[PDB]
């Protein structure tokens, strides 16, 4: 059922990773 | 030159002053003479107490060595105080009085960085430094 | 020809007396640029109420 | 000087405590003193989810509450290694190199932390729902 | 750091230079008249932008201009 | 003393006052004067 | 010693027409129009233009003979009052149907509905002030009595303002005499406080007593005798409690056990009138009399013995304080201002324990079961309290300032305070946002397991309880305390902690307030926002002279707006802006009190008792399941109780309907100042003063934008009068109406 | 007749807010005594009730289905002293709180010192500004013809552009 699987993924796993990389490029120097 | 370890004078105290940027960047100095014991507040909390001196107090900023002085020449009549920044973690020693006389008063070989010889309306338009890289406020 | 005690009106016009009358108060007859030391009767915001202008600020109504 | 001289700042019977924690330690490696940091924090975090869950009256409550408790710890490693990329852009060289100020050990120190993020924590569910 | 202009209306008071809290500004000799002074700022890169200075110059509009550009530690007067 | 009576305040109060005083001798007298009669 | 000045300033009306002439830049003329702002706000600012620290205080001296002519004014405007326009004498035949009722409306444009029927033979206003029950419990009977005190304040009211005159104009005394603060304790404990409430003891025995005791019998307010007829008569008064037959004689042979009826140690609620029992409060007023005035032979004078307190703070000194109280009674005897806030602290905590010691101790006949007045002395008394502990922290704050010395202080307890300063206010700091989280956010969680449908998730009583054992403990104890650990006590402290219920009327005069999940829930929200509120005060106090950001905000004074844009911006950098943010701080402190008490005992105390035993309250239970969230403070409180409010129209009520809707308006027009600034509003007066100039009639004194101060100080003054007065229409037409 | 009300000499709407009045206040009264001081406000009051309402029946009051009279500013001289002549009323003082201050402000302006003269308020000039603001309606006619009234654009101060 994707109503019981693709919430967790959109709702908290994919914003673990683009918010992890967003961060991720913030606080890179050259 | 610094005189570093001058004695500072007795104080004990102070959560409020000089913390981890002084031990990674650019911390501050100010040398002055004491001509009695007389106390003074200090711009982390109050008291220290002039000594004879010799007196050096690592203060945080430019702003509380510059304003510890406008404290010092009203309250105890002493116009003899050196301000520095630091060696390796700092930038320049010797931050004031630049000119070894105080920059309010007037000397001969100063030069006139950020004048502009106009009045400000005569300042050019940002209309007309459109895509171009002169500063409107600029000479 | 502007002389002390005369009544002006202002083409400053980055000032807040922008024209307004002024009754000016000396010349400095010497080469110091800006020499018109105009009092107003009207007050500014920092609470001044003369300010050097040009000669070739300063007008003639009289 | 910089800092206050109370009669209780730099005490000794704290300090003893401070000094000896494994993480202001002397002589442990990255991988290892982030061990007893992740056996240390593991174990109590399975606390609050098995008595203070959605549901905490079933089979089910400490092993679907204990399964949240290395969920969290799996978020905390990956805050870990965010620190670390931030942090440590090639571990640029610093005052002490600790663990801390030079990195040097960190994807050790984070591989530690885990391992004891989930060997401490399942080992409360082996004390709170068998014995 | 900010840019501090001194435009040429100044009539050498100091009230300016007695201002600043950083001691960004000072008097430099002028050659219109070589008897009157006129304010410069050598030390840009101290100053905090808190406008302490041209609330000093006395001249209906100032003589001494802060205009905020890009700000940094010592703008920002972090002791941290 | 009378030139304590010029000053702003208390002539911003004793004319508020009698104005005031005016607007409310009317509608008791004539109560209800929503229309011109 | 008592050294004066005779006559330093005589009696002119030609400074009348200067104004500013106290001051030197005001005394010059205005220019602009803020110099109107800029007069009325330093006027009572008595150090900001006089330098001379006895010529200050002799202002001051005088003033406060002004501000007490002002109470006896507003005092006999009570008394006045209460005798023409009310129908007291008609009260005092029946004190339970008819609303207490004063402030009679002139018969004109449509507000003769306010004077609606009240009861006797009465129309007026009901009022809620509660000097019914405070005349009643002086002993008032007659009207004239009420007449003659109304005249007999005017006299004092105008003999109190001829002594600030013959003590400044006249009689000015010097500074030593001002320091002497040994011998004001000695007076000020010994004649004001000592003599005080043995006047009132005075008064109580032979006056309120009797008249009293015989209506709770009730025979009438007409057949009982007067009150001087009970010292003259020497049978009458021995009718009842018959220790006026020995005399005086008991009290000076030192056998006191013989006046065990009328000074006595009872201790509940008279259950006829719901009130404390007078004869306790003859007793109370008579050992605080004799406590307090030997509490006034403490301190030195002239005669050689007493503690002098600049040898007891020296040598209170211990190894985690240093020179301790070193120099602190020399900053209480150099510094109005330290008197100021230490003066005002205790000035306005100590009235937030009048109002929590007045509704769970009644003192007076037919106040308890009296609705309309029980209830907003609690929230008059807390709502002055909040505004002085405010100013308490102003004035704090304005020592720091100007009359702190770090010459004087050092290395004592002013000093090591200052040198530890980020260590109070960063541990304040966690604490704040640890209490707003595990109190405020507790009622998220509430809100969202309750919307979520899931209320064995909330925090409630048939929930995840969480339950004020510490407070039950304490509540347990001192209910259990009459017998046990204060055995003359007849009955307990109170009926609030615990035990049976009283009646008066039909209505309940007490009952023990108990604490649930519910009162745990609230009971830290108040913890919340009073330490936010110390957090904004206590701030404002400390970095008052500096801080890391600028170090001479003592130079810039107390009252400055900011520091312009620099270091990123420093708006609202001083400390007037820290009692500024703390005036709404304080608002939102207090006026959940007053949500949390006047709830609590709508739903749980306050109600109407069956004569089979058992009681319904207003709202009827409704704060233990419903209390708990949002919504239920929304709906069950402000939704529900306010339908008595907004429904005023067309009733005696309806001014009340106005003011709500009034008090609505003045705080929208707040929003306009705080959330503004300067420099938008001084350049549409550029565009007006152009129109103005336009028409050739432009004022001479130009105008300009309010100060960002003024701005910011007229943003929480409104603020304040529209949601203060809000609440004040709210409380009032809801409790008029359900009591 | 104008916008669907009826004169409501006629209406039942105007007449069934008289009687709801009444009996609330007689029902105010019924308790009283007959010779109380609240039994005359009470008497009095339905009384200013029925001077209100035979005033309003007279003057041609259009009253819609609620009973209130409402209010038709197009001005017709049917209607017209429902806004038209109290709005004359109005500008006729307006005017004479209007040129008051600005004879004053030209009076004391044209002295030494006006900027005190604006906190005390000299009846030897405002007794002497108000008899020039007497004459308001014909004054500025003539100040605006003879043009000092207003001034040219540069006298007025500009804000820079
Ligand atoms: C929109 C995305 C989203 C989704 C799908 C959920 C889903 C959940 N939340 Mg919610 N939550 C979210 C956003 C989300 N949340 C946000 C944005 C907030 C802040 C407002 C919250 C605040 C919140 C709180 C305070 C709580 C929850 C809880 C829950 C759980 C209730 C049922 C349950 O515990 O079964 C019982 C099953 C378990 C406890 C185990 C299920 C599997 C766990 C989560 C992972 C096991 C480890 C796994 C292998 C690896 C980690 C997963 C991770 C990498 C994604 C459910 C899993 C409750 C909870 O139980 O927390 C765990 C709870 O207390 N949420
Ligand atoms: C005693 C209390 C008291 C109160 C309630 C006020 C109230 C006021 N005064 Mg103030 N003022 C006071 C004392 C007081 N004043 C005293 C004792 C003096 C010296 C005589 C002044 C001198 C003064 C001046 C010069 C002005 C005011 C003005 C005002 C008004 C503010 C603007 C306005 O609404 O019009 C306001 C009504 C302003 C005003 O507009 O007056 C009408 C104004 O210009 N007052
Ligand atoms: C200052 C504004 C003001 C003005 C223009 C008036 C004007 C008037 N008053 Mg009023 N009055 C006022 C304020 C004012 N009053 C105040 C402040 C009070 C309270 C002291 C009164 C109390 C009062 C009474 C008791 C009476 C008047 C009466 C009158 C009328 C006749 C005057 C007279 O002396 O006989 C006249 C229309 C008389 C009247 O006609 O009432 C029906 C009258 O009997 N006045
Ligand atoms: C700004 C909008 C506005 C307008 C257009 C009106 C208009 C009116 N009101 Mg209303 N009202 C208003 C705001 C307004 N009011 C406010 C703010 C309140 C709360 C205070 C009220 C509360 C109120 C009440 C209680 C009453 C009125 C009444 C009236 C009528 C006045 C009858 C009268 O005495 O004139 C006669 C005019 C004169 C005798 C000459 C005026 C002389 C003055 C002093 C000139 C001022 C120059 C300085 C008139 C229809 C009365 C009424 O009958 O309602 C219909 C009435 O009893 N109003
Ligand atoms: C505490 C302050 C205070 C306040 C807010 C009031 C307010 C009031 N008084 Mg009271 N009054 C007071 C003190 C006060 N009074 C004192 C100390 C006395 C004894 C001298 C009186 C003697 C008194 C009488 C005899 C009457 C009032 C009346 C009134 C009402 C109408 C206003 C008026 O008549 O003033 C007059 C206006 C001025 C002085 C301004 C000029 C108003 C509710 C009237 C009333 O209650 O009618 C029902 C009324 O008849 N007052
Ligand atoms: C024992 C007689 C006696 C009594 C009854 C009082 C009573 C009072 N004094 Mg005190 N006072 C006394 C002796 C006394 N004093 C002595 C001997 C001194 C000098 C050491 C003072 C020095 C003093 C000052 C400086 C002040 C008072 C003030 C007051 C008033 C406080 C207001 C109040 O709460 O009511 C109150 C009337 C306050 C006051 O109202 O002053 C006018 C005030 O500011 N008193
Ligand atoms: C010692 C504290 C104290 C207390 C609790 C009382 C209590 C009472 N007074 Mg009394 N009174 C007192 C002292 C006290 N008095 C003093 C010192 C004076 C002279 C100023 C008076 C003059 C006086 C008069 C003229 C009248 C009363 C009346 C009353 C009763 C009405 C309710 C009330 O006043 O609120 C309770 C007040 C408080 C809880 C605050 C107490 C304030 C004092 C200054 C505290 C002193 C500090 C103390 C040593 C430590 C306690 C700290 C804190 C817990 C309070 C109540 C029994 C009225 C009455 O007769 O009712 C029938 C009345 O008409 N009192
Ligand atoms: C502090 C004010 C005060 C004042 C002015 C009085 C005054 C008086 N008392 Mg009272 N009395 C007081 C407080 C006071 N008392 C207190 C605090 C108590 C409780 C200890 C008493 C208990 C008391 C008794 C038992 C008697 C008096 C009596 C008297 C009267 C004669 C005593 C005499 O003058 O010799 C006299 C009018 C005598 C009297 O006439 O009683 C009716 C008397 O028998 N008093
Ligand atoms: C209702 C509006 C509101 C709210 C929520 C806040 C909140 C706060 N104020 Mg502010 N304040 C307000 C209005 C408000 N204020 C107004 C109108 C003024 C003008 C007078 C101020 C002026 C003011 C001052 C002067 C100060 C504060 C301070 C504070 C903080 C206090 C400590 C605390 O409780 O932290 C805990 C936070 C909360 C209780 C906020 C609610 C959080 C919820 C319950 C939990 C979050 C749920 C979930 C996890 C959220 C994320 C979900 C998502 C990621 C999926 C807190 C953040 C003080 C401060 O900073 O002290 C340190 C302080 O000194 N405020
Ligand atoms: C709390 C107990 C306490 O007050 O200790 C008492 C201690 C001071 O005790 P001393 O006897 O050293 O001080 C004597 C003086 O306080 C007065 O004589 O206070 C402190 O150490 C600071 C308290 C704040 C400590 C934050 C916790």
């Amino acid at each position: 059922n994707l109503p019981s699987i693709l919430v967790p993924m959109v709702g908290i796993v994919l914003p673990a990773i683009v918010m992890a990389l967003l961060f991720v490029y913030i606080e890179t120097d050259e | 030159t610094l005189n570093l370890n001058a004695p500072t004078p007795i104080f004990g105290g102070s959560t409020g002053g000089l913390l981890r940027k002084a031990e990674v960047e650019e911390f501050y100095s100010i040398t002055w003479t004491g001509k009695s014991e007389t106390v003074f507040e200090l711009p982390t909390g109050g008291a220290a107490i002039m000594r004879a001196g010799e007196n050096l107090l690592r203060l945080a900023r430019k702003e509380q060595c510059i304003a510890l002085g406008a404290q010092l020449k009203d309250k105890f009549k002493i116009t003899d105080y050196k301000i520095y920044r630091v060696y390796p973690s700092g930038e320049v020693q010797f931050l004031h009085p630049k000119d070894g006389v105080f920059p309010e008063k007037v000397n001969p070989g100063r030069v006139a960085v950020g004048s502009n010889k106009r009045r400000i309306g005569q300042n050019p338009d940002p209309a007309k430094l459109k895509f171009k890289g002169q500063e409107t406020f600029d000479s | 020809m502007v002389q002390r005690g005369s009544k002006v009106r202002i083409l400053r016009k980055e000032s807040y007396w922008y024209q307004e009358i002024g009754t000016v108060a000396s010349i400095d007859q010497s080469g110091i640029k800006y020499p018109v030391i105009v009092r107003f009767e009207k007050v500014n915001y920092s609470n001044v109420n003369s300010n050097n202008f040009s000669l070739d600020e300063v007008v003639e109504v009289e | 000087i910089g800092h206050l001289s109370t009669p209780i700042s730099n005490s000794s019977a704290v300090n003893g405590l401070l000094a000896n924690l494994p993480a202001y330690r002397k002589g442990l490696t990255p991988r290892l003193r982030g061990l007893e940091i992740g056996m240390a924090h593991g174990y109590f975090l399975t606390g609050p989810f098995v008595e203070l869950g959605p549901l905490r009256n079933t089979d089910g409550g400490i092993l679907y509450g204990s399964l949240s408790a290395v969920g969290l710890v799996v978020i905390l490693t990956a805050c870990l290694a965010l620190y670390g990329k931030a942090n440590f852009s090639g571990s640029s060289k610093s005052k002490d190199a600790t663990l801390w100020e030079s990195g040097e050990g960190w994807s050790d120190f984070v591989s530690g932390w885990l391992i004891g993020g989930a060997g401490s924590v399942g080992f409360a569910y082996l004390l709170l729902q068998y014995i | 750091a900010h840019t501090v202009k001194i435009y040429d209306t100044c009539i050498g008071c100091t009230q300016c230079v007695r201002a600043c809290p950083t001691d960004v500004l000072e008097m430099v000799p002028w050659d219109g008249c070589r008897a009157n002074q006129i304010a410069s700022a050598p030390r840009t890169e101290d100053c905090v932008g808190c406008k302490r200075c041209e609330s000093a110059c006395p001249t209906d509009f100032l003589s001494i201009r802060v205009y905020l550009g890009a700000e940094t530690t010592r703008s920002m007067g972090l002791g941290y | 003393f009378s030139k304590y009576l010029s000053t702003a305040p208390v002539i911003g109060t004793l004319t508020a006052f009698f104005l005031a005083g005016l607007l409310i001798e009317i509608n008791r007298f004539n109560p209800d004067l929503l229309v011109y009669p | 010693k008592i050294v004066i000045d005779k006559d330093p300033v005589s009696t002119s009306f030609d400074k009348w027409a200067v104004p500013g002439h106290f001051s030197r830049t005001l005394a010059k003329g205005p220019k602009t129009t803020t110099w109107i702002w800029n007069l009325h706000a330093d006027v009572h600012d008595f150090d900001s233009y006089t330098s001379d620290l006895e010529e200050v205080s002799r202002k001051i001296f005088s003033a406060h003979f002004g501000h007490l002519a002002v109470v006896f004014i507003w005092l006999s405007g009570a008394y006045f009052h209460g005798a023409r326009f009310s129908n007291y004498e008609a009260w005092l035949s029946n004190p339970t149907t008819i609303k207490p009722s004063a402030q009679v409306v002139w018969p004109i444009v449509g507000q003769e509905i306010l004077n609606g029927d009240v009861g006797g033979g009465f129309q007026g206003i009901q009022i809620t002030s509660g000097l019914f029950q405070m005349w009643r419990a002086s002993g008032i009977t007659t009207e004239l009595q009420l007449y003659v005190t109304a005249i007999g304040a005017l006299v004092m009211a105008a003999l109190m303002l001829f002594a600030g005159w013959f003590h400044y104009h006249k009689a000015a005394p010097k500074l030593e005499w001002f320091q002497n603060a040994e011998s004001m304790m000695n007076h000020h404990l010994g004649g004001l406080f000592g003599l005080g409430s043995l006047s009132w003891a005075g008064h109580q025995i032979h006056v309120s007593l009797p008249v009293n005791k015989l209506l709770d019998s009730g025979v009438s307010p007409q057949e009982i005798p007067l009150p001087h007829e009970f010292i003259l008569n020497k049978d009458l008064i021995a009718q009842l409690y018959p220790s006026f037959g020995q005399g005086l004689t008991p009290f000076f042979t030192l056998n006191w056990n013989e006046y065990s009826d009328f000074l006595t140690f009872k201790g509940g609620l008279n259950p006829v009138t719901g009130g404390l029992w007078l004869s306790d409060s003859a007793h109370h007023h008579l050992a605080i009399a004799v406590l307090f005035i030997v509490a006034g032979h403490m301190y030195r004078t002239n005669w050689g013995i007493g503690h002098s307190m600049k040898e007891m703070y020296d040598s209170h000194k211990g190894p985690f304080t240093g020179e301790g109280h070193k120099g602190v009674y020399e900053i209480f005897t150099n510094s109005w201002h330290a008197q100021l806030s230490l003066n005002l602290a205790l000035f306005g905590s100590l009235s937030i324990i009048v109002a929590h010691h007045m509704y769970s101790m009644p003192p007076y006949p037919y106040l308890a079961t009296d609705y309309a007045t029980s209830l907003c002395l609690f929230t008059h008394h807390v709502w002055i309290g909040g505004f002085l502990i405010v100013g308490a922290g102003a004035h704090a704050a304005i020592f720091m300032v100007r009359d702190y010395d770090p010459a004087q202080n050092y290395n004592n307890l002013v000093d090591r305070v200052l040198r530890h300063r980020d260590a109070i206010i960063s541990h304040l700091n966690w604490v704040c946002i640890f209490l707003g989280f595990h109190s405020f956010g507790l009622y998220i969680h509430n809100d969202t397991m309750r919307a979520l449908g899931r209320p064995q998730d909330m925090f409630s009583d048939a929930a995840i309880q969480l339950q004020p054992v510490f407070a039950q403990w304490v509540q347990g104890v001192n209910s259990a305390a009459a017998g046990n650990t204060a055995p003359n006590a007849l009955a307990n402290a109170s009926y609030a902690f615990g035990g049976d219920i009283v009646s008066v009327g039909g209505k309940v005069a007490m009952m023990p307030i108990s604490l649930g999940t519910a009162d745990f829930l609230v009971h830290h929200i108040h913890a919340f926002t009073i330490h936010v509120t110390v957090l904004i005060l206590l701030k404002g106090v400390l970095f008052a002279r500096n801080s890391r950001l600028i170090p001479d905000k003592a130079n810039l004074g107390f009252r400055f707006p900011c520091d312009g844009p620099g270091r990123g911006g420093t708006c609202q950098v001083s400390a007037w802006d820290h009692v500024f943010l703390g005036l709404f701080w304080m608002y939102n402190s207090l006026s959940v009190v007053l949500f949390h008490f006047s709830w609590k005992m709508q739903s749980d105390v306050w109600g109407n008792v069956t004569a089979d035993g058992a009681v319904s309250h207003i709202t009827g239970n409704n704060f233990a399941q419903g209390a708990i969230t949002i919504n239920g403070w929304l709906r069950d409180f402000l939704w529900a109780q306010a339908s008595q409010v907004i429904q005023s129209y067309g009733s005696a009520l309806s001014a009340y309907g106005l003011m709500f809707l009034g008090a609505h308006f003045i705080w929208a027009f707040s929003l306009m100042f705080l959330f503004s600034g300067r420099g938008y509003w001084q350049e549409l007066i550029e565009s007006i003063v152009w129109a103005h100039n336009k028409l050739k009639f432009a004022p001479s004194i130009q105008p300009r934008a309010l100060s960002i101060t003024q701005g910011r100080a007229v943003g929480v003054a409104h603020y304040l009068l529209g949601g203060i007065a809000t609440t004040w229409s709210f409380f009032h037409a809801r409790i008029i109406s359900v009591g | 007749d104008v916008a669907g009300l009826i004169p409501c000499s006629q209406s039942d709407a105007f007449e069934r807010r008289l009687k709801n009045t009444t009996q609330r206040l007689e029902n105010r009264l019924k308790k009283y005594e007959p010779g109380s001081a609240p039994a005359e406000a009470l008497q009095k009051q339905i009384d200013k009730t029925q001077q209100r309402f035979d005033k309003y029946r007279n003057s041609g009051l259009l009253c819609g289905a609620d009973g209130l009279p409402h209010l038709i500013t197009d001005g017709r001289w049917s209607h017209a002293g429902e806004f038209t002549i109290p709005g004359l009323l109005f500008l006729y003082i307006a005017g004479f709180i209007g040129w008051s201050g600005r004879s004053y402000l030209q009076a004391v302006a044209a002295s030494d010192n006006s900027t005190e003269k604006e906190i005390i308020i000299d009846i030897p000039v405002a007794l002497q500004s108000v008899s020039k603001g007497f004459v308001w309606p014909l004054a500025a006619l003539q100040e605006f013809s003879s043009g000092k009234l207003t001034a040219r654009d540069e006298e007025i101060t500009i804000s820079p552009r």
